[PDB]
């Protein structure tokens, strides 16, 4: 309707440039993976 | 009676593995025999058996805390 | 017929019932002048493991100095 | 769904195990004379506590 | 709607159902309670 | 536009996509937490110094996988993506409170991360058992922050459960009966009923010790008449219901994928399906204390609870046997989802039988809070729920995106996942039978062998996660659209095109008059 | 589920770059951290 | 007390542990029975090539499909009911002992007569005398005579624990304000090991348990000679 | 006219997100005050969530009773959802009741083995808790009269029915505050005191929620919002108020008729 | 207290396309801008206190 | 003496149109199951639509657990793929 619909474009992240999209997945899931690393280094500093 | 013994016997009242109620009952009726026989003036040492069984069943920290609470006079039981 | 019946029950049963219960409590509250019980520092009462997040941390939210003693005694 | 259909088949066996149960309570009740009958006076063997149950 | 007239028992009387369930559970709790303090009075009066 | 559509969402498709995003986030947060756990358990001695931070990371592990990962995929994401497109509903009944539950879940994630940030840390495990989490052993804001994170997760889950029950018993076209909906509809219905009648118990328990902590009360302090047994009863009368919430959309998802790719037009014994599902949904409450057998219960109630768990084993066995019967007698397309499903059948079977072995009471006296229980819930979660959601993801991804994965890469992923979880958690069977207790950082020589083997399997699972996100990128980069979809005559979610449009089911479907 | 030819086809090069991309990128966090754990340990 | 490459369980110290592993072997027979059943049926239906995608008839197998689990679950459960009902015979408590779980260690007291209590801790690795066991050795062992039923009164003072002796084959939750009963019997003199089995803080891994089985004669010898 | 189904259409709204963030601010204020004794974030949390819940329901009233998307099937789902929330709160309260029953059926050893624990003087249930039951039951029968007067269509009688039930509910709340000022001990005083104080104050939180719902439904009815049959706001009010009536009855019989 | 519903409804269902969360005009728009300026600024103030509790003194 | 407003002059919009549809007896917004169960060749099952495409779901057996979903277009009457009942489209523009 008034909102554009189709494959890929119904995602919160833009799709058309696949290198930049790969950069988005790497930074997103890498920050997700590196979060508990940052917790454990934070108490190892704090203790 | 004045039977010889070594260990707390199994209570037929409480088959269940919880004996907090068991030693609490032993504590209260130990104080009941002590006040009842100070009232009647009889041989007050006949419940040395109940004194031994509550000492055996519930731990030294708990009996010391309850004894000190009675000695200062603020025991939260019906004694 | 239902609405009339409920109106009649409200006016002739519920309101007189609340009037009688209010009168009962109001008469009792004028005759009863409760002898504040003597303070006994029972170890299972007035437990403070952490201070409250208000005031001095030692008064309850609905504290009443006349009836609610602190862990140490009455305030008076 | 078969336990809904054939639930009536357990009522009569339930009455049988209940009937055997209350008969056992009768033997426990009418036991003023365990090992007191003068015809069956025998001293109890060391591995048993009652003559019959 | 099947019947031409609305039956008086078409919808359950929820006040009656709640009163029935509440009275039954209250009487069960009261009965088991009076059984317990009767047992306790028995033992404390006869020393058992 | 972006803020109005995505940040201010009201449609189940976009809300499900953002569920999938947050679920992937929390999933690899949990993966990293488990890797800290297992790399600490890979070497004899203490890798991370004190084991207080080890208790913190196992607590975070349990919380972010149970409450933050598979409930957001299966219940939230897959439920919101499929259920309207499965019953014919355009939208769901209450989409604003749906979106409020969504937008309130990452605040609970933030509170959990802040509890990790707190100096004290959440050194308590999944359970918040007092007085370990009391005013003497955990005097700090970390455990309180975990309690409010549980509050937020509970509130979001209750309002989501209201959403599912109203969108099932409302949004259906009127002439279809309840007893002919697809199986995932019954799964979400029974799980959401269990949510609705279980999460108040957790909320009551966590409020109970919240008032014990901050309001200076004594509900769990036995010096003032408290009772930790009360907390264990409340928490696990939540727990095993929450277990069955945690597992039954796996039943629904694999049933749909089996009747899809097995060539069937129907599951076998759909009356038997729904009867077994409401049987376990009904008597899932009264089995709550099988996790409880060594706290000092009476013998009679122990016998009652173990008998009730044997009883609840019966219809789940009917479910798995009829799963075998519904995959009977058809051509099997060797999709990766079938590989996930068959692995789920085997590993759910062995995990459930291990659970029965726990459920016998005296063996639970000996084997409580031991890695045999770990092997239970990893054989039924770390590959049960995990393979269920992998099957769901690799099956419905063209509906979710519009493009397909690579079949060879997905089968390789199944192989890596399978080998990693089996030679991880069969040594955990050996560890539990040998008997070291849980929540330990260091272990002796007997346990070193299986600890090393299962740690190497955990790193195999790391490689599996990396391959999974690689093939997600590969699918989104190759962007192969789907020309045709089989079994669309019997699957409602597949006939709106891949992906379905923004406004589906504008006209409600024409149900037969009968 | 049948699909049309890839709209964009990755080259051995592209596939290689990407597979390695995350592999390394996703594990690098672990790298820096796990690598200096003992240093981190130093209260200094 | 475990040996490397252990696949089964600890050998028994208690007779209840003996028939409990007999029952456990029965349950293992059941689990490979069902697992082999499902494996062979899966292999059969993956190795087939015949198609039958009609309307399957249903009301023909549910009676067998519900009575075979009925019988197999109840014949697993009745050994479980028997073993659980014989966990609690009328005890002959020749000896009594209370265990009081403290923050990061244990306390053991013999309180039948001549009141005795002591605290048991974790022997450090650097302080370990050569030949001993890491994570199991305790500077003060707990002694009990063989071939006797001894009563175990378990509780804790600040944090809940679990007194676990898998060699004796039991695990009792130590709860503040609540003590539970465990009856211990042994068949062999010597050392037997266990640990805590509840989370209890920043030294949870470091409260192990050691019970050495001695006769009553050496028991009273130690009791007299420790003064 | 493009929407062919008779279900509900939602224009996307910011208010679920802002309500979620307001709940996050509420809990952050709770931890900030419980640990670092700061009230500013807590007052921010109360202001945020109360305002946000206000315009959320203000939006739903706009889009329902003036725009007219609330199809009979839609309030059928609304009564489903209200019943679901009601039974969730039944099991919430019942968890609290069963916590009390676990505490009271087996009195722990430090309490003297008697219920209540000795040395405390709980208030007699004979007069003012009967007043509480009378005022709440009178309010419930008055709102049943209000529903039947909705059926009949008599506006001034509906007005007096609502005015008397808000008057009764506020009298209930202020008096239970008065014997909170007139009780022998506090919530930090013992297992029994802690459980009934927490349960009764938590019921007090529900009855002030119910009274505020009665305030708002009164101000709708003064603005001629409710009609003869589409009166689901007062249906929800009646269900919630009968709920707090029966929950008050349960906690009454338990706490007061049990062990006093 | 007369009836106000049938006169204000024609100021709601007119299809000018501007969204239903802004029907009232400037006052509800002012309240929207106010609650937007505080639900995000407060969240930044919330996580700042979380950061200060995270990093000790 | 009227008191409460009557919903026939209170309700506006979609409630107003659904109520006037109810009082005239015709339901065009699918609040009710359809009528005219007749799937022969000479008469098919009539289905109303405003578009050119329209979904149908056949419960083509009594108490059938299976539901058969398929699309139709304006033109020739659509059929069921496992039972063969016929469905036809008619446009109604409301
Ligand atoms: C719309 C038009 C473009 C607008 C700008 C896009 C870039 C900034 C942005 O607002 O970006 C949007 C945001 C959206 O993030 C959130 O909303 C946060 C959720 C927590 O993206 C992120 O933050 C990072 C996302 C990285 C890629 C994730 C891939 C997930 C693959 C696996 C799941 C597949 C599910 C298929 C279904
Ligand atoms: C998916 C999650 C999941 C599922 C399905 C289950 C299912 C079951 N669980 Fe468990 N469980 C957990 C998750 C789960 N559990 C977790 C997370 C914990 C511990 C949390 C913590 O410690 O903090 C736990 C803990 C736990 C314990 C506690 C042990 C302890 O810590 O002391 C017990 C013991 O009774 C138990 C039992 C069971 C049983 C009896 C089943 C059954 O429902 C399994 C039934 C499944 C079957 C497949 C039945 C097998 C039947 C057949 C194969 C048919 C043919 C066979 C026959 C006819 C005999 N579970
Ligand atoms: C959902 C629940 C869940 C899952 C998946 C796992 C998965 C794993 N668990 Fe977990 N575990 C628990 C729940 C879970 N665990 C609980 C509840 C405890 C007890 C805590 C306590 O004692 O209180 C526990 C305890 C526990 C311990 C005991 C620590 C201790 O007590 O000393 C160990 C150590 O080996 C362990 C290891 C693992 C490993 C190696 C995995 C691996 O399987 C990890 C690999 C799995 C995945 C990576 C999931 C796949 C998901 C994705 C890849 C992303 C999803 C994204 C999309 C679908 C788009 N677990
Ligand atoms: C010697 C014998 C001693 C006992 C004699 C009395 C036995 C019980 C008699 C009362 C009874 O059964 O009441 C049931 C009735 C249920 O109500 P219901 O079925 O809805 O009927 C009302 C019609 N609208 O209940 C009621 O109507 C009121 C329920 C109790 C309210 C207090
Ligand atoms: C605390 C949070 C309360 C949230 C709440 O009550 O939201 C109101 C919710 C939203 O209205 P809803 O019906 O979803 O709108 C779409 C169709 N009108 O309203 C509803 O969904 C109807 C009532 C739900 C009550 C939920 C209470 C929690
Ligand atoms: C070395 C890593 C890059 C390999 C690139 C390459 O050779 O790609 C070709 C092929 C692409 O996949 P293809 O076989 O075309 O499609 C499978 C259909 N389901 O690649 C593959 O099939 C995967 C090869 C993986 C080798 C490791
Ligand atoms: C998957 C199989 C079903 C689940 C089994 C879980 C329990 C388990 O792994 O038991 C191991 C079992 C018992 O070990 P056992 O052989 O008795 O060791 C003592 C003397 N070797 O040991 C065995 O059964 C043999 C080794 C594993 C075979 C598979
Ligand atoms: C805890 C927070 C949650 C408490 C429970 C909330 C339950 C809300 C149920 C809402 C049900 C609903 O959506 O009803 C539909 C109705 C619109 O339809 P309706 O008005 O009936 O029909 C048009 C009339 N011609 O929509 C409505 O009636 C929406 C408005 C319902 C709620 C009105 C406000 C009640 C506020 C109570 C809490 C007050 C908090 C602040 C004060 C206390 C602070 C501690
Ligand atoms: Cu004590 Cu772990
Ligand atoms: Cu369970
Ligand atoms: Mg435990
Ligand atoms: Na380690
Ligand atoms: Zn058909």
């Amino acid at each position: 309707s008034h909102y554009e619909e189709g494959p890929g474009k119904n995602l919160p992240f833009s799709v058309e440039n696949k290198w930049r999209l790969l950069a988005m997945m790497t930074v997103y899931f890498g920050s997700g993976f590196a979060a508990p690393f940052f917790i454990v280094r934070h108490q190892l500093l704090k203790k | 009676k004045i039977k010889n013994y070594k260990t707390a016997p199994f209570d037929s009242r409480f088959p269940n593995q919880n004996q907090t109620k068991n030693c609490w009952q032993n504590y209260l009726d130990f104080h009941r025999c002590e006040k009842a026989m100070t009232a009647k003036g009889g041989d007050v040492s006949v419940c040395e058996w109940y004194r031994r069984v509550y000492k055996s069943l519930c731990p030294v920290s708990w009996v010391s805390a309850w004894d000190d609470r009675i000695a200062e006079g603020t025991f939260p039981g019906k004694i | 017929g239902s609405a009339r019946m409920w109106k009649a029950l409200t006016y002739f049963v519920a309101l007189p019932g609340v009037g009688v219960s209010m009168l009962n409590v109001f008469l009792k509250s004028r005759h009863e002048e409760h002898e504040r019980p003597p303070f006994v520092a029972y170890p299972h009462l007035r437990i403070r493991t952490k201070p409250f997040p208000w005031g001095d941390g030692n008064h309850t939210l609905f504290h009443n100095p006349h009836v609610n003693p602190l862990p140490t005694g009455y305030e008076d | 769904q078969l336990l809904r259909e054939h639930w009536v088949h357990i009522l009569v066996p339930a009455g049988f195990v209940f009937g055997c149960y209350l008969d056992r309570k009768d033997d426990e009740k009418l036991t003023a004379f365990r090992n007191k009958s003068m015809l069956f006076q025998r001293e109890l063997r060391p591995n048993e506590e009652v003559t019959w149950k | 709607k099947f019947y031409v007239r609305e039956p008086v028992n078409a919808k359950p009387n929820w006040l009656a159902v709640g009163l029935s369930v509440g009275a039954s559970v209250f009487m069960w709790i009261y009965l088991i309670q009076t059984h317990n303090e009767d047992v306790l009075e028995y033992k404390r009066r006869n020393g058992l | 536009m972006f803020i109005n559509r995505w940040l201010f969402s009201t449609n189940h498709k976009d809300i499900g996509t953002l569920y999938l995003l947050f679920g992937a986030w929390a999933g690899m947060v949990g993966t990293a937490l488990s890797i800290l756990i297992r790399a600490e358990l890979g070497q004899p001695g203490a890798l991370l110094g004190d084991d207080q931070i080890y208790n913190v990371i196992v607590t975070a592990h349990a919380f972010v996988m149970i409450f933050f990962m598979v409930m957001p995929m299966m219940i939230g994401g897959f439920g919101n993506w499929l259920v309207p497109l499965m019953i014919g509903a355009p939208d769901m009944a209450f989409p604003r409170m749906n979106n409020m539950s969504f937008w309130l879940l990452p605040p609970s994630f933030l509170l959990l991360l802040a509890s990790s940030m707190v100096e004290a840390g959440a050194g308590t495990g999944w359970t918040v058992y007092p007085p370990l989490a009391g005013n003497l052993a955990h005097a700090g804001a970390s455990v309180d922050l975990t309690i409010f994170s549980l509050h937020l997760a509970g509130v979001s889950s209750i309002l989501g459960a209201i959403n599912f029950i109203t969108t099932i018993i409302n949004m259906k076209p009127p002439a279809m009966t309840q007893y002919q909906t697809p199986l995932f509809v019954w799964s979400v219905l029974i799980t959401a009923v269990l949510l609705l009648l279980s999460l108040p118990v957790l909320a009551a328990g966590i409020t109970m010790l919240l008032t014990d902590r901050n309001l200076n009360t004594t509900f769990f302090d036995p010096a003032g008449g408290g009772d930790p047994i009360l907390y264990q009863h409340l928490f696990w009368f939540f727990g095993h219901p929450e277990v069955y919430i945690l597992i039954l959309p796996g039943f629904g998802i694999i049933s749909h994928v089996v009747t899809y790719y097995s060539g069937k037009k129907e599951p076998f014994g759909y009356m038997g399906m729904v009867w077994a599902m409401m049987s376990i949904g009904f008597l899932g409450f009264i089995v709550w204390a099988h996790h409880m057998f060594t706290v000092g219960l009476d013998v009679d109630t122990r016998a009652y609870f173990t008998s009730a768990t044997m009883i609840i084993a019966i219809p789940t066995g009917v479910k798995v046997f009829s799963w075998l019967a519904t995959l009977h007698g058809g051509n099997i397309k060797w999709s990766p989802a079938m590989l996930w499903a068959l692995g789920f059948i085997f590993l759910f079977t062995v995990g459930g039988l291990t659970g029965i072995v726990l459920s016998n009471s005296s063996l639970d006296i000996v084997l409580h809070d031991t890695y045999y229980v770990v092997a239970h819930f990893h054989y039924v979660l770390s590959m049960g729920a995990v393979f269920a959601i992998m099957a769901g993801f690799v099956h419905w991804f063209p509906l979710f995106s519009g493009f397909t994965l690579d079949d060879t890469w997905a089968k390789a992923h199944f192989a890596i996942m399978f080998v990693g979880v089996n030679m991880t958690f069969f040594p955990q069977h050996f560890l539990g039978l040998s008997g070291m207790p849980r929540r330990y950082s260091d272990y002796p020589d007997a346990y070193t062998t299986w600890n090393t083997v299962s740690s190497m399997g955990s790193f195999i699972s790391l490689t599996a996660v990396l391959i999974m996100i690689f093939m997600i990128w590969e699918a989104f980069a190759s962007k192969r659209e789907v020309m045709s979809v089989s079994y669309a005559s019997t699957n409602l979610e597949w006939l709106h095109g891949c992906p379905p449009p923004y406004h589906t089911f504008e006209e409600p479907t024409y149900v037969k008059v009968k | 589920v049948h699909s049309k030819p890839a709209r964009e086809q990755l080259g051995v090069l592209d596939i290689t770059i990407g597979l390695t991309s995350c592999f390394v990128c996703c594990l690098l966090p672990a790298g820096w951290v796990l690598s200096h754990l003992e240093s981190y340990k130093k209260r200094e | 007390m475990a040996y490397p490459f252990q696949l089964g369980l600890q050998d028994a110290t208690s007779p209840i542990m003996e028939e409990l592993m007999n029952f456990h072997d029965h349950t293992l027979m059941i689990v490979f029975l069902i697992s082999s059943l499902v494996l062979y049926i899966i292999s059969l239906m993956l190795t087939t090539k015949l198609t039958h995608t009609s309307t399957m008839d249903a009301q023909e197998v549910e009676t067998i499909w519900t009575i075979l689990p009925a019988v197999i679950l109840i014949m697993i459960a009745l050994p479980s009911l028997r073993i659980l009902y014989m966990m609690d015979e009328i005890n002959n408590p020749v000896l009594t002992v209370k265990t009081m779980g403290h923050q990061w260690y244990w306390s053991y007291e013999y309180t039948d007569y001549e009141d005795l209590c002591f605290d048991s801790y974790m022997i450090p690795t650097n302080d370990l005398k050569p030949g001993e066991l890491r994570l199991l050795e305790v500077d003060n062992r707990v002694v009990l005579p063989m071939e006797l039923p001894i009563r175990m009164l378990i509780s804790s003072e600040d944090v809940l624990h679990s007194w676990a002796v898998p060699s004796l084959g039991l695990k009792t939750d130590a709860i503040p304000g609540r003590l539970n009963q465990a009856t211990v019997t042994s068949n062999r003199p010597g050392l037997f090991y266990g640990q805590c089995s509840e989370i209890c803080g920043s030294n949870h891994s470091f409260m192990p348990i050691v019970l050495e089985m001695v006769p009553l004669k050496y028991f009273e010898n130690w009791s007299a000679s420790m003064i | 006219t493009h929407q062919t189904h008779a279900y509900h259409m939602v224009n996307p709204s910011p208010w679920p997100l802002t309500g979620a963030f307001s709940a996050l601010l509420l809990t952050s204020g709770l931890v900030m005050w419980f640990h670092y004794n700061s009230i500013t974030l807590l007052t921010l949390g109360l202001l945020t969530n109360i305002l946000t819940m206000y315009q959320w329901w203000r939006d739903v009233i706009r889009e329902g009773t003036y725009q007219g998307h609330h199809t009979p099937i839609v309030q059928k789902g609304l009564r489903y959802g209200m019943i679901l929330f009601i039974v969730s709160e039944v099991f919430f309260f019942a968890g609290f009741f069963w916590a009390f029953y676990h505490s009271s059926l087996v009195p722990t050893h430090d309490l003297g083995g008697c219920w209540p624990p000795t040395g405390i003087s709980p208030l007699n249930p004979l007069e003012v808790p009967l007043l509480n039951t009378s005022v709440l039951l009178a309010s419930g029968v008055s709102i049943t009269w209000a529903h039947h007067s909705l059926m009949e269509g008599k506006r001034n009688h509906m007005n007096q029915a609502l005015l008397i039930t808000i008057m009764l509910g506020l009298y209930f709340t202020i008096l239970q505050a008065s014997e909170y000022f007139e009780t022998s001990f506090s919530i930090s005083d013992g297992i029994y005191g802690s459980t009934f104080f927490m349960a009764t104050g938590f019921h007090g939180l529900h009855v002030i929620i119910g009274s505020t719902f009665l305030i708002v439904c009164l101000l709708r009815q003064l603005k001629f919002h409710f009609t003869s049959k589409h009166h689901f706001g007062f249906e929800a009010a009646a269900w919630y108020w009968h709920f707090v009536d029966v929950v008050w009855l349960f906690l009454y019989v338990s706490i007061y008729w049990w062990g006093s | 207290f007369e009836n106000k519903v049938p006169e204000k409804q024609k100021l709601f269902q007119e299809d000018n396309g501007m969204p239903v969360h802004l029907k009232g005009g400037a006052s509800d728009a002012l309240l929207y801008r106010a609650t937007m300026a505080l639900t995000l600024g407060g969240t930044a103030y919330a996580i700042y206190l979380l950061a200060m509790a995270a990093f000790p003194k | 003496g009227g008191g409460v407003p009557t919903d026939e002059e209170q309700a506006t919009g979609l409630e107003r149109e659904i109520m006037i549809a109810a009082q005239k007896g015709l339901d065009p917004y699918n609040m009710l199951p359809p009528k005219a169960a007749s799937g022969t060749k000479e008469d098919p099952n009539l289905v109303p639509s405003i578009s050119n495409k329209r979904i149908v779901g056949c419960i083509c057996e009594e108490d059938n657990c299976t539901v058969i979903w398929f699309w139709l277009h304006k033109g020739e009457s659509q059929r069921c793929p496992n039972c063969g009942t016929h469905y036809k489209l008619v446009p109604h523009q409301m």
